[PDB]
């Protein structure tokens, strides 16, 4: 019930975690832009 | 450095202690403006100017527009996976 | 090695079979073979 | 029980010993038209109709079934799906 892999399915792993993210980033093209002092509000 | 509407959505999630940590990476880039500084930042192959820094367990996803940086992401590992495909 | 479990695990697992169900459908327009025609 | 031509080919490229457990699952489903979730790992792939996958060792076999009709379509090592992604 515990999961171990290798360290080539780890890196396998890290080539679909920055798609993923970038796909996460084309979700926000549309979105309004912040400054700093904005973000904090 | 710009900061998408959603990013700040994204940082209600975040931890105390990656907040923390972000906090260091947005100081440091506002008077330098650039993300090159010991961090674990590499370009995303395939995409145009989207760059990953990881912090910890989180991946915060950055776009640089020209000159501007424009931090768009931060996302648990665990959650990244529900945008890939 | 390196530590995973385990939620983490299953979003891999649906990844896994999200590559399958694609490498399915490239077999959408094969022809059907019998369990004699098999071999 | 059907099968696409393409698990044939993925056939060609199994060890010995999983064609040989493929085999028994194929010769189980032709007595009885089904397949048998208490020993074999059988998972419904989500987002998709009709599409199933069964674990044999590190082999995913990828499977439709339409209505009371059995087709196998695949059967690739986990190495090898993780590059169907356009």
């Amino acid at each position: 019930k515990k999961f171990f892999i290798s360290r080539k399915e780890y890196e396998k792993i890290e080539e679909i975690l920055d798609i993923g993210l970038a796909k996460a980033m084309e979700e926000t093209k549309d979105d309004e832009l912040l400054t700093y002092d904005e973000i904090k509000e | 450095v710009l900061f998408a509407k959603t990013f700040v959505k994204d940082l209600k999630h975040v931890p105390g202690h990656i907040r923390k940590r972000i906090k260091l990476i947005i100081e440091e880039c506002q008077n330098s403006n650039s993300l090159n500084l010991k961090l674990d930042i590499k370009k995303i192959k395939g995409y145009h100017n989207y760059y990953r820094i990881r912090v910890g367990n989180y991946s915060i996803g950055i776009e640089v527009n020209g000159d501007t940086i424009i931090f768009r992401r931060v996302l648990h590992r665990k959650s990244i996976y529900d945008y890939f495909p």
